[PDB]
């Protein structure tokens, strides 16, 4: 056997490929011919029959006749005059738009996009100013894709790759039967892949190790390796001819093999006893949101390479710092100082001294390990009851196994951090701002704020210890809920508002003011007690007019109830749509939130020059955080606020608000608005032409019926013209497509095992619907999940194990109470108590 | 570069 | 007998006067035959210029100096709209013909052609409409493709009067102005294409026979790919479950297919559709077969490229296939350099079999093969040359000028390399990236850019329309004496 002889055999085996294609094509062509559609919906009589030749406006038609093979015109240019029937239209078109405008409840995260086509503005004359204006514009759009320092692939090779990939798809099935026919010693796909990793370089030496870990390095005898080395060279001589367009190296075929391709994925998510726990909870600690509790959400950073860095425990040191502090809090509370369905401890010890017990597997001992660690130095909560409900095993088995392995925690050092003095501008104890606070800090100034991970250091929150809250910015910023520092040890820790009133409190204009209002932020349902946001901020209590008539007036965005509004034709000259009031809006009332896609300053300019015109302009970009460079694009996704027009003396006004570590845009009434009136706001000094790196962007300063109006009003979906007096349409937000988007994202993760994905997709499907933003409502919504999916959870081994990992992470975080764990214990054993009752 | 209308 | 093999020849050609006289030029953008008339009825078609609708009746004549065409109706859309899209429909109550016309304003105008009145107007699209298509499954369903990058599905049914828009194909599936919309015969699948270079296949739900307060929005297609063509797609169509499409600067009409797609399987739900997770992937499909040795199984397959030369930078040129039970399938298309092309798809299969037999005979008889046309028996021809001479039957329409060519021209066996090559160039399908030469390529007098093609229900008439308000009528199975 030799390279020249192998390449000869391949050439004859290759002539199978074009004779096989011909067979296929002809086969499908005969098949479609046979299945030709029989014409339907035929009228019983000829409907045109009555009509005769028409030979008041009149138009010319000159006829000509042809004969023979070349179709030579038998010159008879005979023209007849025909009467025209002028049909003027009764209906006017709607104002213009681009894309289907869909409604999103809250802002959704978006991926940075590239231009993969040629935007055609209009017909340009060859060698003219119009051509030079258009061609220079496309070269400037190529410069935006290149500015990112990204994978700048020229169209010359895009077309070439496309072509090569198509050929690789063609030959791939042929490889195994061809190899099988040749029957060469050492010429097996696995061995050819073995040779691929070994002989260079288009693979990472790290990826090379992985491929050689899956397969071996073993491919001996030394003549068998000669054969594999010969075949690769022989194949490239036949199918990888460098002078050809339909070209493909053997390397490229092996690269798409099912056992090869999952090594080159680029879609990755992620005390010896403790180490095991850390690895076991990995997925939950890495993807699980600290804000909304989802493993796929609209929170987290999208890096230039479109990879997500979630707002998870890994952002604040992972499991260990958050948990070490829990144990410390637990051993300190210890100084001051329940029965279930399937047995317990007060009734049964380790069960019977000599009772036959089935052997526990590695997965079962694992569930005992991580649950004991996350509960730790507890007083009330005991793992055995819950692990019992999870593993299905009787409660006394978890006592027996716990004694068998003798579980001992790591100890926690006395973390009695010395006393620090209070800040000259902020009293965390009396909950108020004093002195030159507005100059001292930048917490309230969102336009100049730069996002950073909450501080997770063990020392004090100063510049010397390296606290970012205090040192990273131009000025210090108040420590928020996700900082590991506590209120008794750190003077920067935000503690909420001391606000309370029999009437309305936490108002824009007040004896002593509301710190939340002053800090340009809504009230925290947890920290802002007795104000009393815990009840009002809850969207389930959103239409309770007697609840909102008093108390916390600062939870407008959190209640998510917007004043009734209508879409219509704007009063302004050539403006298209405008938003109109459907009800009466009094001064100082929350109208609507500006929702859209969360994009970078960079992505915003990319979209602007992609969609925009040089021969011109419409923009739905709103700045959320000027410094960090986060913008809100309402071009496709958002709400009716996307249609509000510009006017210097508007009736409403936008304000960036900190809403539980979520920056949000709110519109408040700066005038008294009557129904049928057009809503307006001053767009800011960043939008150009407005008459009654550079991107046109709007900024901020740093039951019912169709109303009576002169202008036409349209339904946002159907675009049908609504007539006054009719019931005002209120279409509920359909999230299904967005839930689908999130389920699939998780499914596309390589380093997520099928068992993990199943629970993660089920938890997220459920939780993304509740739009949780405060930990204050997680217990409620957790109990609803453990109740609704109770039967689903008991039915599988993996589901219980996965569910416990989620429960462990939330416990370690001190975000899930003890009482909620035992209530979940009771609903799971009752769900399993009904599985045996009928199974 | 692309064109939709025919040249006269 | 051999009449099934004939292809059209130029008959009548009319130059309608300039209707768009604003200094851009007046052109006929859409030709469509009425599909609901009973069998045998003289074919009636509509021709759409920038501001007019010409309605003609064609009747076969015995005299070669007579004009079969008769303009029975001529309408003028009195507005500022420059029309280009058109489709036929029926009055849901009276069953009288309806003609849909859309242009650069964004409204679909339904005309009661027989009475010369306006039936209704379909409002909602936020840009100009470029293509209109009628559901083969339901004559009241209309699909419109607009510059607003969306597709609106409309129902002319009495239950859908207040709100005629039954469906919206939106989401992020398309990013720029749409140029083509096509229907599957089942009326459940829709093809869409345009400037963004993406070809999308959508599955429509079942629409209730009641009032719809809001249309059903479809966020994702069931198949989406921008990798079939490297340029803007202006014409897309279904041919069975197979796809035909064309792009600018490519000189081809591509016959390809979605791997795993069969209209014989159940229509997938909206939540079965592939969502775009990995952006570094320009093709996604619900249909993809699960069985494969490759981690990435091919989602589509390029089958054949119909060579349609001299188009260049010209776009908004549409092909039309004649596909009726019992007759041959004929693909017709006119280029930007005054030529009308024809392909009889029944020819490939016959050639394939002819060549396969010829190859087999050449091997079995060592090149001593005699080929005799159909019009003499095989066992009759075999007796003339006896045993030791192979005899292959050649389809009559195969004309001269892996299979070995004759050595010298006086040789009793085989065809010239030039004859075989000429044949291969028109009927060979072994190369997905090959160029199939037109089976009939008819020239046109003066500068002509083809826009739309239309076949008469019995495939006896082929009307091609274009620049300078022209229409070229081609005839087959003539009555001329
Ligand atoms: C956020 S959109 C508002 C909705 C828009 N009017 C529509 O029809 O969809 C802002 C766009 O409206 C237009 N616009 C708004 N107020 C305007 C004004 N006072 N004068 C001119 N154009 C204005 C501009 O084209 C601007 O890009
Ligand atoms: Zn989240
Ligand atoms: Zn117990
Ligand atoms: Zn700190
Ligand atoms: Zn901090
Ligand atoms: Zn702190
Ligand atoms: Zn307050
Ligand atoms: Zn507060
Ligand atoms: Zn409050």
């Amino acid at each position: 056997w030799t390279v020249d002889k192998i390449a000869s055999a391949l050439s004859v085996l290759a002539e199978e490929v074009p004779q096989n294609h011909s067979r296929l094509v002809n086969f499908l062509l005969e098949e479609t011919e046979k299945r030709a559609p029989q014409p339907r919906h035929l009228s019983k009589t000829d409907p045109f029959a009555h009509m005769k030749s028409k030979a008041v406006p009149t138009m010319d038609v000159k006829f000509k006749q042809h004969s023979g093979e070349y179709g030579k015109s038998r010159n008879s240019g005979r023209r007849f005059q025909y009467p025209v029937v002028c049909i003027k239209p009764d209906r006017e078109p709607v104002p213009p738009y681009r894309f289907h405008h869909a409604e999103i409840r809250k802002n959704i995260l978006a991926l940075n996009s590239q231009l993969n086509f040629v935007p055609h503005l209009r017909d340009v004359d060859p060698n003219s100013a119009e051509e030079q204006k258009y061609s220079a514009w496309l070269m400037d759009l190529e410069n935006l894709d290149s500015k990112s320092g990204f994978k700048i692939q020229p169209r010359s090779q895009k077309i070439a790759k496309r072509a090569q990939a198509e050929y690789a798809a063609t030959l791939a099935p042929y490889l195994e039967p061809w190899l099988r026919k040749l029957n060469i010693e050492g010429c097996t796909k696995s061995n050819l892949i073995r040779f691929m990793a070994s002989q260079p370089d288009s693979m990472t030496p790290q990826q090379k190790s992985n491929l050689l870990d899956t397969y071996s390095d073993d491919m001996g005898s030394p003549q068998a390796v000669r054969n594999a080395s010969m075949f690769t060279e022989a194949w490239d001589r036949v199918f990888n001819d460098q002078s050809k367009l339909r070209r493909v190296a053997l390397r490229d075929i092996l690269m798409l093999d099912k056992n090869v391709e999952p090594i080159f994925d680029n879609k990755r998510a992620k005390e010896a006893l403790m180490q095991k726990v850390i690895d076991a909870l990995g997925s939950y600690t890495t993807l699980g949101c600290l804000i909304c509790f989802s493993h796929d959400c609209e929170h987290g950073e999208i890096e230039r390479d479109n990879q997500k860095r979630c707002f998870s425990l890994e952002e604040i040191g992972g499991l260990m710092p958050s948990l070490r502090r829990k144990w410390a809090a637990q051993i300190e509370q210890r100084q001051k100082t329940p029965p279930c369905r399937n047995e317990c401890y007060r009734i049964h010890g380790t069960g019977d001294p000599n009772q036959q017990v089935p052997p526990w597997s590695e997965n079962e001992v694992g569930t005992l390990e991580w649950m004991f660690a996350t509960i730790g130095y507890s007083q009330t909560l005991r793992p055995e009851c819950f692990v019992g409900a999870i593993l299905g095993r009787p409660c006394w088995d978890v006592h027996r196994k716990l004694q068998e392995l003798d579980l001992r925690l790591p100890p926690v050092e006395p973390r009695t951090i010395p006393k620090q003095k209070s800040l000259p501008w902020y009293d965390r104890r009396k909950k108020q701002l004093m002195s030159d606070w507005a100059d001292a800090t930048i917490t309230h100034e969102h336009a100049v704020r730069e996002l950073f991970a909450p501080c997770h250091h063990d020392g004090p929150c100063t510049a010397a210890n390296g606290c970012p809250c205090a040192s990273a910015g131009t000025h210090p910023v108040l420590c928020e809920r996700f900082c590991l520092c506590t209120a008794e040890e750190c003077p920067l820790k935000f503690t909420g508002c001391a606000c309370h009133s029999s009437g309305k409190t936490c108002l824009q204009r007040q004896g002593r003011p509301c710190i939340c209002v002053q800090l340009n932020r809504e009230c925290d349902p947890t920290l802002c007690k007795g104000c009393g946001a815990r009840e009002r901020a809850d969207p389930e209590n959103a239409y309770d007019e007697v609840l909102h008539s008093t108390g916390c007036q600062n939870v407008a965005l959190q209640r998510g109830a917007a004043k009734a509004v209508v879409l219509g034709k704007s009063q302004l000259e050539a403006c298209g749509y405008g938003l109109f009031a459907a009800e009466d809006i009094e001064e100082g009332e929350f109208v609507i939130e500006y929702t859209g896609e969360l994009i970078s300053h960079d992505e915003g300019v990319r979209r602007e020059h992609r969609r925009g015109d040089v021969f011109d302009k419409v923009s739905y970009l709103f700045t959320l955080l000027e410094q960090e460079g986060i913008w809100v694009d309402a071009a496709i996704y958002g709400n009716l606020s996307r249609y509000i027009n510009h006017a210097t003396d508007g009736n409403i006004m936008p304000k960036i608000m900190y809403v539980n570590h979520e920056w949000r845009i709110k519109f408040t009434a700066i005038k008294d608005i009557k129904a049928g009136e057009e809503l307006f706001f001053n767009y800011g000094d960043n939008f150009p032409n407005l008459t009654k790196t550079k991107a046109a962007r709007m900024s901020a300063p740093k039951p019912l019926l169709v109303p009576k109006t002169t202008q036409p009003l349209f339904d946002p979906l159907s675009k049908v013209q609504l007539l006054p007096g009719q019931p005002l349409p209120q279409h509920p937000i359909d999230d299904s497509w967005l839930l689908l988007k999130h389920r699939d994202n998780l499914q596309d993760f390589i380093d997520l095992r099928p068992e993990e994905k199943e629970f993660l997709q089920e938890w997220d499907a459920f939780i993304l619907r509740r739009h949780i933003s405060s930990e204050q409502y997680l217990p409620r919504y957790f109990l609803r999940f453990v109740r609704e999916k109770a039967d689903w959870l008991v039915s599988k081994r993996s589901r219980g194990e996965e569910f416990s990992k989620l429960v462990a992470t939330l416990l370690a975080r001190r975000v899930l109470p003890e009482r909620v764990v035992i209530e979940a214990t009771q609903v799971l054993n009752d769900a399993r108590g009904r599985l045996r009752e009928q199974g | 570069a692309a064109r939709k209308s025919a040249p006269a | 007998d051999s009449a099934e093999w004939e292809l059209p020849r130029l008959r009548t050609s009319f130059i309608f006067q300039d209707d768009y006289k604003y200094l851009d030029l007046a052109e006929f953008f859409d030709v469509k035959f009425y599909p609901y008339s009973p069998p045998g009825a003289p074919p009636v078609f509509a021709a759409t210029s920038k501001k007019h609708a010409v309605i003609c009746r064609l009747t076969q004549t015995t005299d070669k100096d007579a004009n079969p065409c008769e303009i029975i109706q001529l309408i003028r859309d009195d507005g500022n709209e420059a029309n280009c899209a058109s489709c036929w429909s029926k009055d849901p109550i009276t069953d009288q013909p309806l003609l849909c016309i859309a242009g650069n304003e964004g409204n679909v105008k339904v005309y009661n052609v027989t009475e010369g009145k306006l039936y209704r107007t379909l409002v909602g699209h936020g840009g100009g409409i470029n293509d209109l298509a009628t559901s083969p499954a339901n004559p009241y369903i209309i699909a419109s493709a607009s510059d607003d990058t969306t597709i609106r599905i409309w129902s002319l049914a009495p239950e859908h009067e207040k709100q005629p828009c039954v469906c919206i194909l939106g989401g992020e599936g398309h990013s720029y102005d749409l140029l083509s919309v096509a229907f599957h015969d089942n009326g459940r699948y829709v093809l869409s294409a345009g400037h963004d270079q993406v070809i999308n296949l959508w599955a429509l739900p079942e629409f209730p026979n009641e009032h719809m307060e809001i249309p059903i929005v479809i966020y994702y297609p069931h198949f989406s790919s921008s990798e079939i063509h490297n340029n803007l797609v202006d014409c897309v169509a279904f041919y069975g479950d197979l796809i035909l499409s064309r792009a600018c600067h490519e000189d081809t009409i591509v016959l390809w297919r979605i791997e795993g797609f069969s209209s014989d399987d159940p229509i997938p739900g909206p939540l079965d559709a592939p969502t775009p997770t990995d952006m570094t992937k320009q093709t996604r499909s619900y249909f993809t077969p699960t069985v494969s040795p490759q981690s990435r199984p091919a989602m589509f397959t390029r089958l054949a490229q119909f060579h349609t030369p001299d188009c260049g930078v010209q776009f908004f040129m549409r092909f039309r296939m004649y596909h009726v039970p019992g007759k041959h399938p004929i693909l017709a298309f006119a280029n930007a350099k005054s030529k009308t092309f024809f392909w009889d798809l029944a020819r490939f299969g016959e050639y394939a079999r002819f060549m396969a037999d010829l190859k087999e005979a050449q091997q079995s008889y060592n090149g001593r093969v005699v080929v005799v046309d159909q019009g003499i028996s095989l066992a009759q021809a075999q007796q003339v040359h006896g045993p030791g001479v192979g005899v292959v039957m050649k389809p009559a329409w195969l004309v001269p000028k892996m299979v070995s060519a004759s050595p010298d021209p006086d040789s009793p066996f085989g065809f010239s390399r030039e004859t075989l090559q000429a044949w291969a160039d028109m009927y060979d399908l072994s190369n997905p990236v090959g160029l199939i030469k037109a089976h009939r390529s008819l020239a046109i007098d003066g500068a002509f850019v083809g826009r739309q093609v239309g076949w008469s229900p019995e495939g006896e008439w082929c009307v091609v329309v274009g620049n300078g308000n022209r229409a070229l009528i081609y005839q087959r199975w003539g009555k001329e004496r």
